């Protein structure tokens, strides 16, 4: 019973450029994975050994107190030297990364905030003062920050009820926003404008995440079953389903195959895009799974949170449990890897947030 | 692959079309309490009117009225008081789930209702060649309606329970604290959450080597419990 | 209901809740009262506080869960303060109760699991 609705041409001229923006990076990203295949299968498999080697020494190194609230979301910068965490006060706050000394917390949310996303031109291609991130809130609050101001700039009023993540495109120009209505919010940075309202989920939206090249964007909820949407065509490109409980994190691989889903029921799901199968059903955690995230660049290994209060690394593909990075005294509430792939951190409601490196 | 999918779908097919697609459903009662005085009254009014009822069908005549409570009389009245106990054994006898009642009501207590999804339990074991403790496991398995599956192998043998979370509760506190094992330890390996349950009943599969096994896992579609286990058992092993 | 009363628990999950304060009530571990509530946290003796969405000002309460996130215990918000207080056996309104720890009692298990499911609502 797809229904179809017309948009504003905002989100037309929107499209055209995801797809000028998307394509590009699709055949580079495509091209570079068949350069990647065709060298010798001693060298890939002694380079994956040497990353094992180095993953399952993954030892905690400066595990830091956030707030006397628990943290919710923790967000490592491009250039890998900021840290943005989501405390459950107002306060999101930025800690630089791998000293962990507090750098200018970010005050003007009022219920908890979910997640704190970095712009993915922040420290790269983004001057400090343009906005750089961009927080969200258990009312309907979607914000966007400075590295300098420590109140924000011009804050997203589409929103009436608790918005859960926040994440932007690769381009940075989009932010999409899980909503609990139901749905999901595309909002546009250069015209300042809300372009997209896809409502796709019979209950809300919980975590977005859109391809590394651009074109898609993932998303699942509470209804238990996650969508992936093209941004371009809109048309929900592969409904995925076999959880019976709220996917709580969603994220594309950057080779372009896998998005694994981690859900409420203590699972996470690898899901392909070539096969619109489910690969792979990691039996994760003991309890829920919140934050799954992908390595970046290369793309070679799979770190799923928890709410028991460990966060495991799998091989990928493969998926064997290369190392457990437990410790925390709390629920493991959201975590990224850096993008340079050589640091790792979760928050969690223990109010810590860590830092995981090779020896 | 030369282009992916989607790319080859659009290379044209975009335009100003945002659409809302086929909505699926995601795969109530209120039990009413009562403050103690509120049970005294109630318990009194339902007395009252059972009193009221008791001398109403006095009042019509259907029967004479009940038993009010030197060897001849209380001979007498030792007979109507064995009448007494013997209808408050009458009273005991009828009502008294009589055979299969018990066995239908433990059933209905044990039995939950797993739609809405099935509680799962993977257990690894370093050996359950002992035949009392594997008949434990396959007989508390379907005592507690639990489903699943007891795979065997050389140092780790894997135990996939699949039932209703009541059930899966006590069949970790049997696994975990009830089961005396001793090396040999007992691990909880997995306690998730599936759609519905993939297993047919508790059934002993064996070989011997760890390929053959993950087949068979995958004849159920879960293999990922298989090779869970046997990762996490090799990896304490080299630890 | 309230957007700050945060975790809410849905239907299937307040009737267990309910049941086990009512439970709790007989087997005299249940603390009914936000100030007695304030006090077995204080004094560390709750396994978790359940709590009313509907009690107005709600404020009056959500003191509470920043004394669930100083103690480490669990906590969760039912619909209406009315079915909580007919769940602890009082005919009056109860926003705010206090399962508290006794000494090896048989509601063990069963807090266990509420507490392992009511801190999976907090997400």
């Amino acid at each position: 019973q797809t229904w179809y609705h017309e948009g504003p041409n905002s989100l037309k001229v929107a499209r055209l450029w995801i797809a000028n923006y998307s394509l590009p990076r699709a055949m580079k990203r495509l091209e570079e994975a068949r350069l990647h295949k065709e060298i010798p299968e001693t060298t890939r498999t002694s380079q994956m050994q040497e990353l094992h080697k180095s993953l399952r020494s993954l030892n905690n190194f400066c595990s830091q107190i956030g707030d006397d609230r628990p943290i919710s979301y923790c967000h490592f910068s491009p250039n890998s030297k900021m840290l943005a965490t989501a405390c459950w006060s107002g306060l999101c706050k930025l800690w630089s990364v791998p000293d962990c000394n507090l750098l200018h917390t970010l005050r003007g949310h009022n219920t908890n905030v979910g997640a704190i996303v970095f712009h993915p031109k922040s420290t790269v291609s983004l001057d400090p003062k343009d906005v750089n991130l961009a927080s969200c809130a258990a009312d309907g609050s979607v914000k966007l920050w400075s590295l300098d101001s420590d109140e924000p700039v011009a804050d997203i009023e589409g929103h009436t009820v608790r918005v859960a993540r926040v994440m932007w495109h690769p381009s940075g120009r989009f932010l999409g926003t899980t909503c609990y209505d139901r749905s999901w919010r595309l909002w546009d940075l250069e015209a300042q404008e809300e372009i997209l309202h896809q409502e796709g989920h019979s209950m809300g939206v919980y975590d977005i995440a859109f391809h590394q090249d651009g074109s898609l964007a993932g998303t699942g909820g509470l209804d238990a079953f996650g969508r992936v949407w093209d941004l371009r065509t809109g048309r929900c490109i592969m409904f995925l389903e076999g959880h019976l409980k709220e996917i709580y994190g969603i994220n594309f691989s950057p080779n372009g195959y896998h998005i694994a889903t981690g859900s409420g029921d203590n699972t996470c799901k690898v899901w392909d895009l070539r096969q619109r199968r489910c690969v792979y059903t990691i039996p994760a955690h003991q309890n829920l799974v919140t934050g799954v995230k992908f390595e970046p660049i290369h793309g070679n290994f799979l770190l799923t949170g928890a709410y028991d209060n460990t966060a495991k690394i799998w091989t990928h593909p493969g998926w064997s449990p290369l190392k457990t990075l437990a410790g925390h005294e709390g629920k493991v509430m959201g975590l990224d890897i850096s993008s340079d792939g050589q640091l790792i951190a979760t928050c969690s409601y223990d109010r810590t947030f860590k830092l995981w490196m090779a020896e | 692959p030369e282009i992916e999918w989607w790319d080859s779908y659009i290379i044209f097919g975009i335009t100003n079309l945002v659409e809302h697609p086929a909505q699926l459903n995601p795969p109530v009662t209120l039990g009413v309490y009562l403050t103690k005085k509120e049970q005294k009254k109630l318990r009194r009014q339902t007395r009252r009117e059972a009193q009221k009822e008791l001398q109403e069908k006095v009042r019509l005549g259907l029967m004479p009225p009940p038993e009010p409570k030197p060897t001849k009389v209380e001979a007498h009245v030792r007979a109507q008081m064995a009448k007494r106990q013997k209808a408050h054994e009458e009273a005991n006898a009828a009502r008294k789930l009589t055979a299969e009642q018990r066995k239908v009501k433990k059933i209905k207590k044990l039995k939950e209702d797993i739609s809405q999804g099935v509680h799962i339990s993977v257990y690894r074991v370093r050996n359950l060649s002992n035949p009392a403790k594997k008949f434990k496991i396959e007989a508390n398995a379907g005592q507690l309606y639990l489903t699943g599956v007891v795979v065997l192998h050389k140092d780790v043998n894997v135990v996939v329970v699949e039932g209703g979370p009541k059930a899966q509760k006590k069949f970790k506190r049997l696994m975990l604290h009830r089961i005396k094992w001793d090396t040999n330890k007992c691990v909880l390996v997995w306690e998730g959450t599936a759609k519905d349950r993939s297993f047919g009943e508790m059934k002993f599969k064996q070989c011997p080597t760890e390929n053959m096994a993950r087949e068979h896992f995958k004849k159920h579609g879960a293999e990922h419990y298989w090779d869970l286990a046997l990762s996490e058992s090799v990896l304490e092993s080299t630890d | 209901v309230n957007p700050k009363a945060y975790p809410l628990a849905d239907a299937h999950l307040t009737k267990k809740l309910l049941d086990l304060v009512q439970q709790s009530c007989n087997y005299k571990q249940l603390r009914k009262g936000a100030n007695e509530a304030t006090k077995t946290l204080n004094r560390g003796i709750s396994e978790f506080i359940v709590m009313a969405a509907d009690a107005e000002p709600l404020e009056i309460i959500l003191h509470l869960p920043l004394l669930c996130e100083d103690k480490n215990v669990p906590y969760v918000f039912v619909r209406s303060k009315q079915a909580l207080g007919r769940a602890c056996g009082v005919s009056r309104p109860v926003i705010a109760c206090s399962v508290t720890i006794k000494e090896g009692s048989q509601l063990k298990q069963q807090i266990q699991s509420i507490q392992q499911s009511i801190e999976r609502l907090l997400v």
